[PDB]
């Protein structure tokens, strides 16, 4: 499986990705991914049990969640893989990502409603069912609540951090995981959710198909970090209350540990990922 | 140590908060909120964007909702 930069997809690959996503939505499977994500993000707390977010397992948890979703896409069309969105490069509302043949654009000013692309409410093909309010249409406000996406220099500053994570292993931590997640520092992953706006800024953020492309690039940045720091690895490594240690299993699957997810190449490769170098 | 309660009409909607750890309501419908380690807050309609207080999270929710009822 090769995960490709969204910007590089051919017209046929965009067509096939969209159709596979819309079939998962039609069959009812897509909405259960939205529901799983919301359940974890609402229960992951800095003071108690935390698995999907605000914790070292943020990265392997979203890696496995994306694998589940990619396998579901491949059950519809085996040629489809998840593309990634490098938001440090494709950083304007004009990126081809947001064209009507791919994800559609920003929402209109009155109600945030997305008006074009395959996921616009008017198509009849993208009802928002798993939701926190009455509105049943996809919404976005690109660049509305925060002015800029992260830049490559900001990403590079995070990639230079050597420790994977640090006690207290939550949103207060120093270290790579929390800077990538974005609760401390120049803020990578959380700020992109805020920049898209609409459902992408909420617990039910997988309602927007860009969710997957955002997290596939977050996942690629973990892979880049490992290449940069072959000497650093997941922590903690055992007996940490409320936190998933390296060899502990993760909910909801229960049968996989962070240790099983550190090496992405067991499951997919990227179109480009530099080897370790100095 | 919990924030104080509040009650006001914000952009035409009643927002209430009270210690419970803390509950927020928008027109009588509960808004799930969460406290971060640094003492800031998020809500389920702004889950990636810390704001300093539960009232700030209630106001941000009203801003996000653009008049829409919250779902319980
Ligand atoms: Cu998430
Ligand atoms: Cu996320
Ligand atoms: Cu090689
Ligand atoms: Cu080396
Ligand atoms: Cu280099």
């Amino acid at each position: 499986t090769v995960r490709k930069n969204q910007a590089t997809l051919t017209a046929d690959e965009k067509r096939r990705f969209v159709a596979a996503v819309l079939e998962l939505k039609r069959s009812g499977r897509y909405d259960e991914f939205v529901r799983t994500h919301n359940e974890f993000i609402m229960s992951d707390t800095d003071s108690g049990e935390r698995t999907g977010h605000r914790s070292p397992s943020f990265l392997p948890w979203h890696r496995r969640f994306l694998l589940d979703f990619e396998q579901a896409l491949q059950s519809v069309d085996s040629s489809v893989t998840l593309p990634y969105w490098d938001w440090s490069a494709d950083r304007t509302v004009r990126a081809s990502l947001w064209a009507p043949d791919f994800l559609g654009g920003t929402g209109r000013s009155t109600d945030g409603r997305v008006m074009d692309g395959p996921f616009a409410a008017s198509t009849g093909n993208w009802p928002i069912n798993v939701r926190v309010d009455s509105r049943t249409y996809l919404r976005r406000s690109l660049g509305g609540s925060v002015a800029e996406l992260p830049t490559r220099a900001e990403v590079e500053s995070v990639l230079a951090i050597s420790a994977y994570d640090l006690p207290p292993y939550n949103s207060a931590s120093e270290g790579f995981r929390n800077h990538l997640e974005g609760w401390r520092g120049v803020n990578l992953h959380n700020r992109v959710h805020v920049w898209v706006g609409g459902q992408m800024a909420t617990g039910v953020s997988p309602n927007d198909p860009v969710f997957w492309l955002h997290h596939a690039y977050v996942d690629k940045l973990w892979a880049e970090w490992q290449r940069r720091h072959p000497d650093s690895a997941y922590v903690p490594t055992g007996g940490t209350p409320d936190v998933v240690d390296l060899n502990e299993t993760m909910k909801p699957w229960n049968t996989v540990r962070p240790a099983d997810l550190l090496d992405h190449t067991a499951y997919y490769t990227f179109d480009a990922l530099e080897h370790h170098h100095h | 140590a919990a924030p104080e309660s509040f009650d006001e009409v914000y952009k035409g909607r009643r927002i209430q908060g009270r210690p419970a750890g803390y509950e927020v309501f928008v027109d009588g419908v509960q808004l799930q909120v969460m406290r971060n380690a640094d003492g800031s807050w998020i809500s389920v309609v702004s889950h990636y964007d810390p704001v300093p207080t539960p009232r700030a999270a209630a106001r941000a929710a009203v801003d996000e909702l653009q008049g829409a009822p919250l779902l319980p």
